[PDB]
């Protein structure tokens, strides 16, 4: 598994420019940001409800802790 | 005779110059036969992205008819006395040679004037024409080398008149308009940009006389194109079921007088050319080529020095199968980086003898000659002697090359251009890795 008969490819072009030519930081924020908000808005709908239900099941049990260890009018 | 009184003996090329800028150029010597021809400044180069591949189809139909000569009529002339008609556009020259004999010499200049100044440009040829260089765009597919080096050529020069194709791109082809045509060879072919070189058995006088007499009515007395930016990057046309994989690699060359063209070749000379069927092999000084005859690395090599006005590529071209690309790419930066580092009097000498046989030899018979004529008069500015060849060469050291080779190829970025069963062709980081060395 080396280089050279890895697969077979056929008419496929790449263009590539050299390192010393182009910016290492181009637009780092005019199209970083806008990726950025497009990549959480794609994913947070399925990440974070379940933090937001461990962290509701999380303060009741603390409250819940916390109010048991009460005392009780008797 | 030494090799100096030989040199020395060389017959002179006189130059004149006519009214309208005709350099008209002439190496007389002994032979009965000449080889007279007009070498045009157009050429790709010269050419926008709508006009693109214009000089090719002129080319074409230069010699299919003239107005003065009907069609076959100017093909009649050429063989009925012998002479061989030939033409060839590169990416910053054109020309149109007729081998003949020294006694047709009045003929053979008339029809280089017709072919050149009073052109037909027939449309219904122009479209039997459309369809051949259609024909022959598909014929250049075919083999690899012409394929690369255009490829090169558009990656290293990309963005700049240079990149474009001699032939151009098939969508011009067919939308060029005889219109276009007519435009070209009205604004490209004009007097000043031209060079009637002859050789072989022609009097300077006598050509002189026929040029003032058959070329006097031409343009009197702009696209002065623009300097080209070379921009190292690569091309990689991975496709597997070609056989070889051809790969060329160039760094960003000296112009055309560019006095470091002198040292470079030296240079190239060390590293030189190797395939398959060569004779000693294994012995071969060459450390490259040695290395490639002993494990039959690569089918061939190359070293070539492309110089255009104002730049130019320098690098080397090599076929080899699926799975060596890795292993020449090393040994090739190799050979280069230590021609930088170290380069050694004795590698200095054979390259100096070499670059020798190669201007001593290129420079035989009558075509070549004129060539070679007509090149030096449009590039460097005049035709340098051979004794000024020599001179040069011999003020080439060891230090001269290490030094220029550094200015060159040290640490920088090259331009790459692959095709074929390419995998294992370094990436890019890795080929820029190894101008450089950590030793050095
Ligand atoms: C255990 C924890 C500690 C150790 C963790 C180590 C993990 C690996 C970190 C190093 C690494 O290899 O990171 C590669 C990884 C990806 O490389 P990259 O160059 O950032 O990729 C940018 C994208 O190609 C293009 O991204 P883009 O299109 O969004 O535009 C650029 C930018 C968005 O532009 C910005 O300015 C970011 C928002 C402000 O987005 C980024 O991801 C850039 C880095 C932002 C920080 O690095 C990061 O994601 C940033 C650093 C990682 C740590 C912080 C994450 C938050
Ligand atoms: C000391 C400064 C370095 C030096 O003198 O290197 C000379 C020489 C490299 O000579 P060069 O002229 O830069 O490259 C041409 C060679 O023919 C090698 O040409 P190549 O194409 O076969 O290999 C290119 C590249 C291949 O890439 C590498 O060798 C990988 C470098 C390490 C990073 C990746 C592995 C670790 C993760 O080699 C290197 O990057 C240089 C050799 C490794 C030096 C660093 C070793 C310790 C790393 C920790 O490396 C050594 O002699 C290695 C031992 C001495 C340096 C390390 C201590
Ligand atoms: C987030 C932004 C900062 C990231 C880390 C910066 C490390 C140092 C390099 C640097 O300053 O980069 C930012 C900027 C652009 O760098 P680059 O994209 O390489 O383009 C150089 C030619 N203008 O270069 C500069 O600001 C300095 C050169 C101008
Ligand atoms: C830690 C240092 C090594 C990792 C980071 C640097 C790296 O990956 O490569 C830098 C250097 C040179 O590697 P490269 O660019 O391949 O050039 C080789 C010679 N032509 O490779 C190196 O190993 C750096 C030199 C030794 C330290």
């Amino acid at each position: 598994r080396e280089f050279g008969h890895l697969t077979r490819m056929r008419h496929v072009i790449t263009y590539s420019l050299s390192p010393f030519e182009q910016r290492a930081f181009p637009h780092y924020f005019t199209k970083g940001i806008p990726n950025v908000l497009r990549r959480t808005r794609a994913c947070i709908l399925r990440v974070a409800p379940p933090f937001v239900v461990f962290y509701l099941v999380y303060t009741w049990g603390t409250q819940e802790f916390e109010k048991s260890k009460r005392k009780n009018p008797a | 005779a030494t090799y100096a009184q030989a040199l020395q003996s060389v017959p002179e090329t006189q130059v004149s110059q006519l009214d309208n800028g005709l350099r008209v150029a002439s190496e007389q010597s002994s032979q009965p036969t000449c080889t007279v021809g007009v070498w045009i400044d157009a050429g790709s180069r010269y050419e926008n992205e709508k006009n693109n591949g214009a000089g090719y189809f002129v080319e074409h139909l230069a010699f299919k008819g003239t107005k003065n000569r009907p069609g076959s009529a100017l093909e009649k002339e050429v063989e009925s006395m012998g002479a061989h008609l030939n033409a060839y556009s590169t990416r910053e020259h054109t020309a149109y040679y007729i081998k003949a004999l020294s006694k047709d010499l009045p003929k053979a200049v008339e029809l280089l004037a017709d072919i050149v100044q009073n052109c037909s440009l027939e449309d219904s040829q122009i479209e039997k024409e459309r369809d051949v260089i259609l024909q022959e765009l598909q014929e250049n597919d075919s083999s690899m080398r012409d394929v690369v080096f255009d490829y090169l050529h558009a990656t290293a020069f990309q963005g700049t008149p240079l990149a474009q194709s001699v032939e151009g791109p098939s969508e011009n082809v067919r939308k060029l308009s005889r219109a276009d045509l007519t435009e070209y060879v009205s604004q490209h072919y004009k007097a000043p940009r031209m060079v009637l070189a002859a050789a072989g058995g022609v009097e300077h006088r006598q050509l002189l006389d026929l040029a003032q007499k058959h070329f006097s009515s031409l343009s009197g007395t702009v696209p002065a194109f623009t300097p080209c930016r070379f921009t190292g990057s690569e091309i990689r046309h991975r496709d597997d079921a070609l056989p070889l994989a051809h790969v060329a690699i160039a760094v960003e060359g000296p112009g055309w007088a560019n006095p470091d063209n002198v040292p470079l070749q030296v240079a190239n000379a060390i590293i030189g050319h190797y395939d398959s069927t060569y004779g000693g092999g294994t012995h071969m000084s060459s450390t490259l080529a040695s290395v490639a005859a002993t494990r039959k690395l690569c089918q061939s090599f190359q070293t070539f020095n492309i110089c255009y006005a104002e730049t130019g590529l320098l690098g080397a071209h090599f076929v080899c199968d699926n799975m060596s690309i890795d292993d020449m790419m090393f040994f090739l930066q190799g050979q280069w980086m230590r021609l930088c580092t170290s380069a050694t009097e004795s590698e200095v000498v054979r390259g100096k003898n070499i670059l020798r046989n190669a201007l001593v030899s290129h420079l035989d018979g009558t075509t070549p000659v004129c060539e070679d004529i007509g090149r030096s008069l449009l590039t460097y500015g005049r035709r340098i002697p051979l004794a000024e060849w020599e001179s040069r060469i011999a003020e080439v050291d060891a230090s001269v090359v290490r030094e220029v080779c550094s200015k060159y190829f040290y640490d920088q970025c090259p331009a790459v251009a692959g095709l074929g069963p390419i995998e294992q062709l370094p990436d890019y980081n890795r080929i820029r890795s190894g101008m450089f060395w950590l030793r050095f």
